[PDB]
């Protein structure tokens, strides 16, 4: 019988190609439209990934839906952070192996600030030398990190699932460092990274809501992303979402 | 949320 981490390793979706045609030149509108079209496909993958997470399907189906809609951006920015860390030690954004944004390429006026925001996520991975297994456990924890103020319909299964993956994060820490009695610092550092993901993602969510609503920028969104965003917009605006934080700030 | 509901039941 093999380990839950090994399962996590197996069910991790392979990186998608964007199919971006660099023979036509880069514009702000084109890049963002491409990223969304890619993000739609990545979210599809994410739904299939979540369904294979032991515990997830015990949750009520509205809860499954809610968690996915609430956390999709941090899920995607985290993986982006990880790919960029492995691909170029955080110097570039690796959206896809055929869609790599280097410093020179981020110099587009409307792209610059969003790239700086995505770049800080990967810089955290660099600063901490996150290991693959640590990253995988943190990522499920992200899926379980944003909830409605009024709570979930199967709160207790949810609490049990969070506990399962917190321990699993513990095992990732052990595999990486051995039985150091300073493994407690690492756990601390990793939960603090998770907490800081709300802030880091908030900027990306603002851009996303803005470009989705102010359609004078002509940014295209696929149906998969449109469904989630238009559903999440009024909830986040009504200040009705609760970020779970490990440490009181 | 037709599409998300579909992907969660599929398979
Ligand atoms: C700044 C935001 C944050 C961006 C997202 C950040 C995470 C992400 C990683 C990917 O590997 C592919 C797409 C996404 C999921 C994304 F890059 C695109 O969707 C475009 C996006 C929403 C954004 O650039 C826009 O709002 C452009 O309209």
């Amino acid at each position: 019988a093999p380990t839950l981490i090994s399962l996590l390793e197996v069910i991790e979706p392979e990186v998608l190609y964007s199919g971006y045609d660099s023979t036509l030149p880069d514009t702000s509108t084109r890049l963002m439209s491409t990223l969304n079209r890619l993000g739609g496909r990545q979210v599809v993958s994410a739904v299939k990934w979540a369904k294979a997470l032991p515990g997830f399907r015990n949750l009520h189906l509205d809860d499954q839906m809610t968690l996915l809609q609430y956390s999709w951006m941090s899920l995607m920015a985290f993986s982006l952070g990880w790919r960029s860390y492995k691909q170029s030690n955080g110097n570039m954004l690796c959206f896809a192996p055929d869609l790599v944004i280097n410093e020179e390429r981020m110099q587009l006026p409307y792209m610059y600030d969003q790239c700086q925001q995505m770049l800080k996520i990967s810089s955290e991975f660099v600063r901490l030398q996150v290991s693959y297994d640590e990253y995988l456990c943190m990522k499920v924890l992200l899926l379980l990190s944003t909830v409605p103020k009024d709570g979930l319909k199967s709160q207790a299964v949810f609490d049990e699932i969070r506990m399962t993956y917190i321990k699993e994060l513990g095992k990732a820490i052990v595999k990486r460092e051995g039985n150091s009695s300073q493994n407690w610092q690492r756990f601390y550092q990793l939960t603090k990274l998770l907490d800081s993901m709300h802030e880091m993602v908030g900027g990306l969510l603002q851009f996303c809501f803005y470009t989705f609503v102010n359609k004078s920028l002509s940014v295209e969104f696929p149906e998969m992303l449109a469904e989630i965003i238009s559903n999440q917009l009024p909830k986040f605006k009504a200040g009705s979402v609760k970020p779970l934080l490990f440490h009181q700030k | 949320n037709a599409l998300l509901r579909y992907l969660l039941d599929k398979d």
